[PDB]
RNA sequence: CGAAGGUGUGCUGUGAGGCAUGCUGGAGGUAUCAGAAGUGCGAAUGCUGACAUAAGUAACGAUAAAGCGGGUGAAAAGCCCGCUCGCCGGAAGACCAAGGGUUCCUGUCCAACGUUAAUCGGGGCAGGGUGAGUCGACCCCUAAGGCGAGGCCGAAAGGCGU
RNA sequence: CCCGGCGAGGGGAGUGAAAAAGAACCUGAAACCGUGUACGUACAAGCAGUGGGAGCACGCUUAGGCGUGUGACUGCGUACC
């Protein structure tokens, strides 16, 4: 039976990558929150 | 179907009162080599009833 | 003079090892070895090794004679358990216990 | 500066070797010293085929706390304390019982 | 010349309690009179950890299937070699993209992992292995769509477009 | 040094004030699981105790008692919130 997750690297990076986060004002707020919490990984980009 | 009350250790033991093992009564002695073996079986060196069968 | 030998953290259940331990309580050592050699159980091998270790200790460290020894005490106690996971139907998980035992044998010339 | 230095002669103040004398061999950074013939221990040493070294039970010195030793004064034959002062343009140590330079 | 804490025994008050002492332990305890409270647990299908019962009971994952001789080893139904038997064959054969990332080859080990044993493994440890002018990517060109100097519009944030 | 698979695990020797301080290492409670000893139990019906009460084993002893463990037989008796 076909399930929900079906991977694709190009789509992953175009959806949740560093440059996509930087291109909008709310994405920068996501980055600021995560830097303030002190995460070791900031985005999904390798 | 499941229990309504927890059984006791006394009941556990009463049920297990039939679980003991039995030992072998005695062994046999070959008439030529002198080894001990299970009756009607061959010995560990290859004898049965005084004759060498397996080399 | 009594001599001890032990096997700690053995891979078996104490309930299973006691069935074999009960066969040789109070026997002479030669008779006990003969009994253990013709028992078709896995616990028999382990118990036999422990008995042989006890006899060798009594010969080397205490200067005993083989023909005078008897199995004066023997017992099994429970040890730590390992915990594992086993999946079942419809995304439900169950726990598995892997049990161990300690085995103790005491020989004496009295 | 430091009151106890390498190549000094000292006397032991506390422990199983209370009263013995010896020479300081080297000074460690944790606050301990190795003195010659003092505080011996028996080590069970495993053989190692490399280096052609066999095993055996060895006797060797162990480190002792520096505040448990004292500088020895040969003139008096007793333990002493140390002080510092300037004499020409350089710093020196002196015994406190008689005020003589070391 | 043995503190708190742990485990027994004797005595004592109407009760919550108190006093003495044997064994274990190895460095702290605290009279009397006053002062302050995170001050007393059996229940809330209470919260976290440990351990029972059912029980040595159910089960061991497609009914394609195995037999025998020799080798190694502490130990061989399951590993290596040989001879027979059986199963698929528009696949249960061969080569790729997507996805994964050392699982590939050689030596050595059997605690844990393998729903059983294991000398075996896609397991543990160490060493080796990917060679391009012509195969691909990068590069030149554009589709749907995206961004967008000036520009139009909108309390701010922003929206649409050359 | 010894048994064992050139294992796992253990017994000696030795260190140390101490090894039931041995690396799964200060103290080491309770639930839960065993080995040994004394007494009871295979014609007997229920909240398992309480009142009465033989017999057996064992320790003192003023040889008179007494203490502690077990408990056949018998009156009464349907948990807690």
């Amino acid at each position: 039976m076909k399930r929900t997750f079906q991977p694709s690297v190009l789509k992953r990076n175009r959806s949740h990558g560093f440059r996509a986060r930087m291109a909008t004002k709310n994405g920068r707020q996501v980055l600021a929150r995560r830097r303030a919490k002190g995460r070791a990984r900031l985005t999904v980009s390798k | 179907a499941v229990q309504q009350n927890k059984p006791t250790r006394s009941k556990r033991g009463m049920r297990r009162s039939h679980d003991a093992l039995t030992a072998v009564t005695s062994l046999s002695v070959d008439k030529t080599s002198g080894e001990k073996h299970l009756r009607h079986h061959i010995t560990a060196d290859g004898y049965y009833r005084g004759r060498k069968v397996i080399a | 003079m009594e001599t001890i030998a032990k096997h700690r953290h053995a891979r078996s259940s104490a309930q299973k090892v006691r069935l074999v331990a009960d066969l040789i309580r109070g026997k002479k050592v030669s008779q006990a070895l003969d009994i253990l050699t013709y028992t078709n159980k896995k616990a028999a091998v382990l118990v036999k090794k422990v008995l042989e270790s006890a006899i060798a200790n009594a010969e080397h460290n205490d200067g005993a004679d083989i023909d005078d020894l008897k199995v004066t005490k023997i017992f099994v106690d429970e040890g730590p358990s390992m915990k594992r996971i086993m999946p079942r139907a419809k995304g439900r998980a169950d726990r598995i216990l892997k049990r161990t035992s300690h085995i103790t044998v005491v020989v004496s010339d009295r | 500066a430091a009151k106890i230095r390498r190549d000094d002669e000292v006397i032991v103040l506390t422990g199983k070797d209370k009263g013995k004398r010896g020479k300081v061999k080297n000074v460690l950074s944790s606050g301990k010293v190795i003195v010659e013939g003092i505080n011996l221990v028996k080590k069970h040493q495993k053989p190692v085929p490399a280096l052609n070294q066999p095993g055996g039970i060895v006797e060797k010195e162990a480190a002792i706390q520096v505040s448990n030793v004292a500088i020895f004064n040969a003139a008096t034959g007793k333990a002493d304390r140390v002080g510092f002062r300037f004499e020409d343009g350089k710093k020196v140590r002196f015994f406190k019982s008689n005020s003589e330079t070391i």
